[PDB]
């Protein structure tokens, strides 16, 4: 039905009903064939009609018909090109560079007409409009020449603060297609993170982290000093000056970006948890902040930088036991979460665990899980801890009974990995008189269970004194291994 | 400069502006009127709609069903976009929204047609509508039928089909509805806004929110980039309503004045329909039937709540129960109790004084008004026989509503008053026809009618006028009143849907600030006026030029 | 209002297959179907059903029965998929 | 082309805010508070500099009121009704509910126990409420042709505001007390890259586990069976205090009951759940859960329950005074007798203003191009002028009561560009190209075309 196309839009009127007839058969998909048809068709009526909003629609159903499955676009560029040639409108043209883009993603593999794409977009950059500027920068970023960085560098400086995002975009797409980027990116990006507007902002602080990553142990020197900066080091201060923004989502950006600089020196990670150069209280400041999104951001950036420095976890340590008590679950949540993973080998003194065992007494079913997988994962001296660990863990199995099964998970796992240290406090916790003959505690009772998968689990690694048990103790023991057999162990 | 023009809706627009260097759409409109063609969702599976007879064409029979010689589509009801291809959305830059009501379909534009602006509207806006979307979404999912109605969008098939299925437009771009997903999604990019703010976009235009007067959070918007100015006069009030007045100053001295939301059957007193409600509904509770009202969480149910309250003590018909049926109808209270801010300084007096400022919360501590998330939970225990009901959606098509004229269709003494003006009252009825129940159409719409905005264009006085085009026609109802449409000194400008407006209004002189270094080194030589020749360096930064001295 | 939660096990395409059935005491069968928004997947082949499906009937003398069950749909009739199981429902009047 | 400050309250002390700004012709006053801790008629600040027996309403343009505070808004009622002054008193709306309600109550302190003979009557109170404009978030609002301010969330107390007074190019922003970390209740202060002539800023000066702290100490005194009589003095106090506890109780779910006292304590708390949206982030987005500042657990106290045995959380009405010292005696020598000032006694303190590094991030994201200090202390206000004038390179000052400052500003002449021109220099240039055309100067107006429109038009 391609010739009653043509015969209807030359036919029944020119300015606004084919408008109209276009609009209606841009609903309709077209075969392979009939689009080179259709296409030929429109490209022929385009010369004909002089009104820009016609011309347009025709650029958009253009841009439309190019991203059919079966149609191969490589004979229609040339007559792209050519209305390209003598296009005046700037919204005409902006929409004909979207039709052009489409064709270049649409054929990957041939060079040529790439490089053909690219020379339109440098040729139609010069354009006073910001539309026809931004949609050839996306031209460049999606194509280039994988000379394009040089001019989307100098493009980084438009005075339109679309077309600054469009350039920061268009060369993090260049970077993300394959291309190694330069370093005078760097300074530029440098300059153009404190812009005024929040776009500009949240794309530089994307490529100053990802021109760190690129060259993480190149050296710059500071603007204001003799000395140099490794240039991981000196972006990590910018970041981490950026999780101080006026805006939330460029906070959380900036936190989310401060989480994967795993290359950064100690010194400035030790810098940004501290309360007393720009890098300093980054992580302080936005564990408090207003929105939510930031502080959760904020504890995973925590957990990527304690993952990969062993003495950072330390300090992240205070910070999130203090913000355990947090006015959102979902934070809190977080917070227990990597609090758990970052506990692989630090100790836990006396105010941190009764902190953490104070806690434990919430109402919400979520974080007591979260937080018993902590004590499953956590490592504690001082045995008295361990029995307060035990005391205030029985008293919430008291306080809330359906917790009984996590309960026992977590006494294995600290009688598993804290043997030496139940071991004096057997005595305490089995009612051992020295000399009377003590009555058999009732099984199937979940407090005495659950002392006695927290002994079994330490007297598998220590056989040193298995022999307080009484008889009715291994009784039990038969019992449990009979019934809690992924509980006890032999 | 120029406007798109994406809906053809008259109270629910959406209008895309393109002046100067930025893009902007102005409101977007869900046309729920689409709606009514097809057949309505009910909470259970009613014997009488489920077996209704289908409609045959010599040529789908299980896609049409006939009911009272209308014929519904047995689909789920699927909504009229904005059509969205005319102008790419992806070139658009701001999105300011006007009312809650125009702010539906804000996830068909911010998801599905790759739009990365942002969006502006005030907060009581996003609250209410977040609130309708909310429910929109919930009364389409609770009992999901499935989209299997699609032979009968076909333009040889349409044009066969009788006059209610045969009129509707653009129907092939009718979707279903969209996800909660959806409305979390378009409703986190949107940024908050107040009364009377500038905000500077690319240091291109400036746009504020002025109040309306219609909807508590409603607005106004003006556009002004320099040394000229667009008004945008959405839904707006003139009435002695709860939400703040309408700011009509700030709309004087305007190049181009766009108006959308006038009254619908603009010839109804809303004071006179207001007493006909409260007359019809103690009427109907007098004799021992039951109200059934099909209106909106939140707009005209405050008003009219308002006045049932001062009229029950005064007909003496305290003993019976209101009850108010929506899965937001407490968030829809308490958003009402909390936004004083955005209320007339009547409203906003009362809460200087440790107050309520809408005097219905007063009616749940003295248990008048009772409000239920659903029919099931606890209104199926606390249920009187003599009751009056706000509920449901007002199409008619999905919502609690459904399953109550199911239920009270079949007695003459129960009575459904309709005050919402948005659907037609006879094509809300149509698949419910054969009821004995007594329909009451009194609709309170309280937008501006014709001899108010002909005042407000007499006050305000702009250079040229855009409208729609069943604005400067007479309604169709009437066809004969010639008062029942604009009329200006420019003839104003008339726009269809999917229609473009070259708006001649573009003018010379761009603002320029010029630092004292070039001040000084500039003589003002006399002429009599001045004159001065200056040799400068042109800076330009953010849309804003500078002069510098060489 | 009834809630249900069924536990679908290796079933291939749970979201258009398996349908609600209420069989009221009378000949009333009303089948309903479940939205894909609350199929929850929490393992390979098995699959979870929280729906809060809907009753409603004029009045009865007594508290009789309401049948629910399980049904399976495919490309032209359905098939029982479930174990019947009977709730007690009591409309009273108004 | 100057802007003259003149602070006649604070200066370099704490209490009395009263600034004067004289920007662009056009003369704003930016607080009226009166001086607690003085009673021989310094409370209320010196209007004799302004005018000696003279019309204060030609003279003020707008009166600008920050938050609640009495020494912000104490001195109001006096300045209004006794001075004279019927022009636009601008306000939070907010602000416009808690000040009749805390000047009554001073106006309670003072008239019936310490020493008030030239002062304010209920009736001029209410006279001086009168003349408020209520002002919103964030609304240019237009007190003459071209004089506007707008207020920012400045996060010290409920409705507290910062406030930007631009008039032509020339703006300057006055924060009278804010706070740059949010509270349980309420958010932290957010400004927009203003840029400033002047920012008029107070100078007067860890927080989680302060509170996990007070929170633990509370709940240890309550399991053991004895009550706490924690006092609060401040409104924001109170209201943080209530909310944080509030959520403990609920999080812990002990149903043991928390009460609080006063007829003035619960106004306040049907004040703050009458503006929700002037709170914080988790009371604006759990609202349509329920109504955080409804409170489940904290309820009121019939004298505390008449004082019943027991385990149970009491609030007293001062921070002494009445309605605190029968239930401080009562409970002297008891199990738990924790009483905790801002026999066991504890000392929990809460911050309600920013520190040196809240002012100086603020100083650092509005980027003016002057700093003024007000509302502090001497010796930190040199300190944090020291820290100003060396990490963010710009201007400090120490003005005293009394004490005028001047600053030279440099306006910018709107002028307009004929079209064809600005599009010729978007032409050629953007490929330092020179940009030669004619300035019409005419009467009251400016434009700049090219000498062919000059030539054509002259
Ligand atoms: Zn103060
Ligand atoms: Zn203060």
């Amino acid at each position: 039905k391609s010739a009653a196309l043509h015969i209807d839009l030359c036919k029944a009127t020119s300015p606004a009903d084919a408008l109209q007839y276009l609009l209606q058969f841009a609903r309709k998909p077209v075969e392979a064939e009939s689009v080179e048809g259709v296409v030929r068709i429109l490209l022929e009526h385009y010369y004909k009609e002089n009104d820009p909003s016609v011309r347009l629609k025709i650029a958009s159903l253009l841009g439309l018909l190019s991203k059919t499955a079966g149609f191969s676009p490589d004979c229609i560029m040339d007559d792209a090109i050519n209305i390209l040639q003598n296009e005046k409108s700037h919204q005409v043209l902006a929409q004909l560079l979207d039709t052009l883009l489409a064709i270049g993603t649409k054929l990957p593999e041939n060079q040529a007409i790439q490089m053909r794409l690219v020379d339109v977009a440098c040729k139609h950059l010069t354009d006073t409009s910001h539309g026809v500027r931004n949609k050839c920068l996306q031209l460049l970023g999606n194509l280039g020449s994988l000379d394009v960085q040089k001019i989307i560098g100098d493009y980084f400086s438009d005075q339109d603060p679309r077309v600054r995002t469009a350039a920061i975009k268009a060369m993090l797409q260049l970077h993300e297609r394959g291309l190694k980027l330069h370093q005078t990116i760097y300074n530029q990006a440098c300059k153009l993170l404190s812009d005024d507007y929040e776009q500009v902002r949240s794309a530089a602080v994307q490529l100053i982290w990802v021109v760190s990553q690129l060259y993480p142990e190149s050296i710059v020197p500071i603007p204001s000093s003799n000395e140099e900066i490794r240039l991981v080091d000196d972006a990590f201060g910018k970041i981490c000056h950026m999780v101080s923004d006026g805006s939330w989502v460029v906070r959380v950006q900036a936190a989310k970006l401060l989480g994967s600089m795993e290359q950064v020196s100690s010194h400035f990670l030790e810098q940004t948890l501290d309360k007393k150069s720009g890098a300093c209280g980054a992580f302080v400041h936005g564990l408090e902040d207003e929105m939510y999104e930031v502080r959760i951001a904020a504890v995973e950036a925590l957990c990527m930088l304690a993952q990969s420095s062993p003495s950072f976890a330390e300090k992240c340590l205070d910070f999130l036991v203090d913000m355990f008590n947090d006015e959102i679950e979902e934070v809190r949540l977080q917070s227990i979460h990597t609090m758990r993973k970052i506990s692989n080998n630090i100790t836990l003194r006396e105010d941190q665990l009764d902190t953490v065992l104070a806690v434990l007494e919430d109402s919400s079913r979520d974080i007591r899980e979260a937080l018993h997988e902590l004590l499953c994962c956590t490592n504690v001296s001082t045995k008295e801890g361990i029995h307060l660990a035990l005391v205030e863990l029985l008293k919430n199995l008291t306080k809330y009974p359906t917790d009984r099964d996590s309960i026992w998970k977590c006494l294995k796992f600290l009688g598993s990995r804290h043997p030496t240290l139940v071991l004096p406090l057997v005595p305490e916790l089995l009612s051992t008189h020295p000399f009377f003959d003590t009555a058999e505690p009732d099984m199937d009772d979940p407090a005495y269970i659950a002392v006695l998968v927290l002994i079994f689990n330490a007297a598998k690694t220590c056989p040193t004194m298995p022999a307080l048990f009484s008889d009715h103790t291994f009784r039990h023991y038969a019992y449990l291994r009979d019934s809690l057999s992924h509980l006890v162990p032999a | 400069m120029k406007l798109y023009c994406l809906s053809g809706h008259p109270t629910l627009p959406c209008n895309v502006l393109k002046f100067k260097s930025t893009t902007i759409m102005l409101d977007c409109g869900l046309d729920m009127t689409s709606t009514l063609n097809f057949l309505p969702l009910p909470l259970v599976q009613s014997p009488r709609l489920s077996n209704l007879p289908g409609w045959s064409l010599k040529d789908l029979d299980k896609e049409l069903k006939e009911c009272s010689g209308h014929v519904f589509v047995d689909s789920v009801p699927e909504f009229c976009l904005p059509e969205t291809e005319l102008i790419d959305l992806s070139t658009v830059d701001v999105i300011l929204i006007s009312n809650y009501h125009c702010m539906m379909a804000l996830p068909y534009i911010t998801e599905h047609t790759g739009f990365t602006g942002t969006v502006y509207a005030t907060e009581p806006t996003v609250q209410i509508g977040r609130l309708l979307m909310e429910e929109l979404v919930n009364f389409i999912e609770r009992v999901p039928k499935a989209q299997s109605a699609s032979l009968w969008k076909n333009k040889d098939i349409q044009r066969l089909l009788p006059s209610p299925l045969k009129d509707a437009v653009e129907v092939s771009t009718w979707r279903r509805c969209y996800t909660m997903q959806e409305v979390n999604s378009a409703l986190s990019k949107i940024q908050l806004v107040g009364y009377s703010q500038k905000i500077e976009l690319f240091g291109a235009v400036q746009v504020t929110p002025l109040s309306s007067g219609y909807a508590l959070g409603s607005s106004n918007w003006i556009i002004q980039s320099h040394y000229e100015k667009v008004s945008y006069v959405s839904g707006s009030s003139l009435l002695t309503t709860h939400p703040q007045p309408m700011d009509q100053a700030s709309l004087k001295n305007s190049d181009v004045l766009v108006l959308t939301g006038l009254t619908q059957i603009p010839t109804a007193n809303p004071d006179g329909m207001v007493g006909e409600f409260c007359s019809n509904l103690a009427l109907t509770v007098r004799n021992g039937g039951n109200v059934l009202v099909p209106c909106y969480p939140s707009g005209v149910i405050y008003d009219l709540l308002e006045c049932l309250y001062q009229y029950i003590d005064s007909a003496g018909l305290s003993s019976v129960p209101l009850y108010f049926i929506s899965p937001v109808a407490n968030s829809s209270l308490e958003f009402s109790q909390i936004f004083a801010e955005w209320l007339c300084h009547n409203k906003q007096s009362k809460v200087y004084l440790p107050e309520p400022p809408f005097p219905h919360a007063e009616l749940i501590q003295t248990n008048k008004l009772k409000h239920y998330p659903s029919i099931h939970g606890d209104f199926s225990n606390d249920f009187r026989q003599p009751c009056v009901v706000f509920t449901g959606h007002p199409s008619l098509r999905f919502g609690d509503v459904v399953h109550f004229m199911e239920l009270w269709g079949k007695s003459s003494l129960n009575t459904v008053i309709f005050t919402e003006p948005d659907f037609s009252y006879l094509e809300a009825l149509a698949p419910y026809q054969p009821l004995a129940m007594k329909c009451i159409y009194c609709p309170i719409d309280t937008r501006l009618n014709f001899i108010q905005v002909s005042k407000l264009l007499k006050e305000v006085q702009p250079l040229h006028v855009v409208c729609p085009e069943q604005y400067t026609q007479p309604p169709p109802a009437q066809s004969h009143r010639m008062d029942l449409m604009i009329d200006c000194q420019p003839p104003a400008m008339s726009y269809r849907r999917a229609e473009v407006l070259a708006l001649p209004f573009k003018r010379r002189y761009e603002k320029i600030e010029i630092m004292p270094e070039l001040a000084d080194s500039l003589v003002p030589m006399e002429i009599k006026i001045s004159l001065a020749t200056v040799s400068a360096v042109l800076h330009t930064k953010d849309n804003k030029h500078l002069l510098q001295p060489p | 209002a009834l809630d249900v939660d069924a536990t679908l096990e290796h079933v291939q395409d749970p979201q258009n297959t398996v349908k609600v059935q209420v069989l009221y005491p009378d000949g009333q069968a009303q089948m309903i179907h479940p939205k894909p928004a609350d199929f929850r997947n929490p393992g390979p082949g098995r699959h979870r059903l929280i729906t809060q499906v809907y009753l409603s009937h004029t009045a009865w003398t007594e508290a009789c029965q309401v049948e629910v069950r399980l049904l399976l749909a495919y490309n032209e009739g359905t098939i029982p998929f479930s174990k019947p199981v009977k709730v007690y429902i009591m409309p009273k009047p108004a | 082309p100057e802007i003259r400050v003149t602070p006649l309250g604070a200066g370099q002390d704490v209490g009395r805010s009263c600034i004067l700004v004289s920007i662009a012709g056009k003369n704003v006053m930016l607080d009226c508070g009166m001086h607690m801790g003085f009673n021989d008629d310094r409370r209320f600040p010196d209007f004799s500099y302004i005018t000696q027996n003279g019309r204060l309403t030609d003279f003020l343009d707008c009166v600008i009121i920050s938050h609640f505070h009495l020494d912000h808004c104490g001195a109001l009622p006096y300045f209004s009704e006794m001075v004279g002054y019927d022009g636009p008193i601008y306000m939070t709306h907010p602000t416009q509910a808690i000040c009749p309600i805390l000047l009554e109550d001073y106006r309670k302190i003072a008239v019936d126990k310490k020493g008030e003979a030239n002062f304010f009557t209920s009736q001029m109170i209410k006279d001086c409420m009168k003349k408020v404009v209520a002002v919103h978030l964030h609304q240019t609002v237009q007190v003459d042709d071209e004089l506007e301010i707008k207020a920012y969330y400045a996060g010290h107390v409920l409705g507290a505001a910062m406030f930007q007074i631009k008039v032509g190019s020339e703006s300057v922003v006055y924060t009278g007390d804010y706070n740059m970390t949010p509270d349980r209740h309420l958010g932290a202060a957010w400004i927009d890259k203003c840029r400033p002539n002047l920012l008029i800023t107070e100078s007067t000066y860890s927080k989680r586990c302060r509170e996990r702290d007070f929170l633990k100490k509370v709940h240890e005194t309550v399991e053991r069976g004895g009550k706490v009589l924690i006092p609060v003095f401040a409104l924001g106090r109170a209201q943080e205090l209530c909310i944080l506890l509030e959520t403990f109780w609920e999080r812990m779910n002990l149903k043991v009951p928390i009460y609080f006292s006063t007829g003035l304590t619960e106004k306040a708390n049907h004040y703050y759940k009458l503006f929700i949206p002037w709170t914080n982030q988790k009371i604006r987005k759990t609202f349509v859960q329920r109504n955080m500042f409804e409170f489940k657990h904290i309820k009121a106290f019939d004298r505390a329950f008449a004082d019943n045995p027991g385990p149970m959380v009491v609030f007293a009405t001062p921070g002494h005074a009445g309605q605190s010292l029968q239930i401080f005696r009562k409970w002297a020598g008891n199990e738990k007798n924790m009483v905790i000032m801002p026999m066991q006694v504890e000392y929990m303190s809460f911050s309600a203003h920013a520190d040196a590094k809240g002012i100086m991030q603020l100083v650092g994201q509005a980027e003016p191009e002057s700093v003024l200090l007000v509302h502090g202390e001497a010796k930190k206000m040199e300190f944090l002028k020291q820290k100003i004038e060396q990490e963010l390179r710009v201007n400090c000052y120490m003005p005293a009561n009394g004490e005028t400052v001047t600053l030279p500003t440099s306006p910018s002449i709107p002028v307009g560009i004929s079209l064809g021109l600005l599009k010729r220099e978007m032409a050629q240039g953007l490929l330092p190209r020179l940009l030669h055309g004619t300035l019409i100067m005419k009467e009251s107006n400016f434009r700049l075309v090219s000498s062919e429109q000059a030539l054509k038009e002259l």
